């Protein structure tokens, strides 16, 4: 099937104070073992928040809700380096012991890698999406995926969401 | 004396512009002697004036941020190519906090400079593993290639 990473929202409309949930997932990524993404939004329209608790995202907040790369036997490592004030989310996650992971002979190729809450501050048309950044040269529209050999994966689609109209 | 030569190649992907930077600097020394050499931009090294030794010598390869490698039984009965361009000696990067072990402390050092770009206050070239101008997850994944390894993990 089609290999891709996508950001999608549970709802397209809402009231001020409502928390829209953006789910980031991957589909059919061969030998997937890690990633890093850069997502941008308009901070005066939406506010990045934990989809569950509702706590405000800070520079070190790592998004929850993933269904892949959770096996402690391969030491998953999470990294967050956001800039909420500028409407920028940048985080990464990967198994450290990829050699052990490859030994199982079965990779986790489809699933959720992040769930992000976006609280509606204004009733206006806005968009959020993956976007390239200087700290990720050679990236695919602000995304980089890696296999269990530690190499960058290429050729997949980056499906942009939004068109959030209100 | 004879000439002991070969080629060395780091175990990760890199483009043509950085090749000269990542293939140079590997110190090759014959254990128990004062004979040694450092690879040039082509990953090539050549030690000269080496006495014959039917009972092969032991060589040690080292470089900052890399895991030391020991190669025993290098027989020298004349000029000898330890390795070739076609089949070079591989070296593993990731032993940042020198302790002969690729572990979480090493990954933590790269993390301290996460997302740093060339010329930035937090950018350190040696931590920019593939030297593409930014320190990020791509570099960490390279270190992960040999997470948990010690010198003895190299093929003997
Ligand atoms: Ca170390
Ligand atoms: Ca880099």
């Amino acid at each position: 099937k089609a290999s891709s990473i996508e950001l999608k929202f549970d709802r397209n409309k809402g009231e001020v104070g409502d928390i829209l949930i953006g789910t980031v997932r991957i589909n059919n990524i061969k030998n997937f073992a890690g990633f890093q993404v850069n997502i941008v939004y308009d901070p005066k329209v939406l506010m990045a928040v934990d989809p569950e608790t509702g706590k405000e995202f800070t520079s070190s907040t790592f998004p929850p809700g993933r269904t892949v790369l959770k096996n402690n036997a391969y030491g998953p490592i999470q990294i967050a380096d956001n800039d909420p004030e500028k409407g920028i989310l940048n985080f990464a996650l990967a198994y450290s012991y990829i050699a052990g992971y490859k030994e199982t002979g079965v990779a986790e190729e489809s699933g959720i890698i992040a769930k992000i809450g976006f609280k509606i501050l204004q009733k206006k048309s806005t968009a959020v999406k993956f976007q390239d950044t200087l700290s990720m040269p050679g990236a695919i529209s602000g995304t980089q995926l890696f296999d269990w050999d530690g190499e960058v994966i290429t050729g997949y689609e980056v499906i942009q969401p939004d068109v959030l109209s209100l | 004396g004879y000439k002991v030569s070969g080629y060395i190649l780091p175990d990760f992907s890199f483009d043509a512009t950085v090749a000269p930077l990542v293939k140079a600097g590997f110190k090759v020394e014959i254990v128990g002697t004062e004979l040694y050499a450092v690879t040039d931009a082509n990953g090539y090294f050549e030690i000269t004036g080496v006495p014959a030794n039917a009972s092969g010598y032991t060589l040690k390869i080292s470089r900052a941020t890399y895991l030391d490698r020991v190669i025993a039984n290098v027989v020298v009965t004349g000029d000898t190519s330890v390795s070739t361009s076609q089949a070079p000696i591989m070296m593993w990067v990731g032993d940042i906090v020198k302790d002969n072990s690729i572990n979480l402390l090493d990954v933590a050092e790269v993390i301290r400079c996460f997302n740093a770009t060339k010329g930035s206050a937090n950018y350190v070239e040696e931590l920019d593993i593939n030297r593409n101008g930014a320190i990020n997850m791509q570099d960490i994944m390279i270190v992960h290639k040999h997470f948990g390894a010690t010198s003895s993990d190299y093929d003997a």
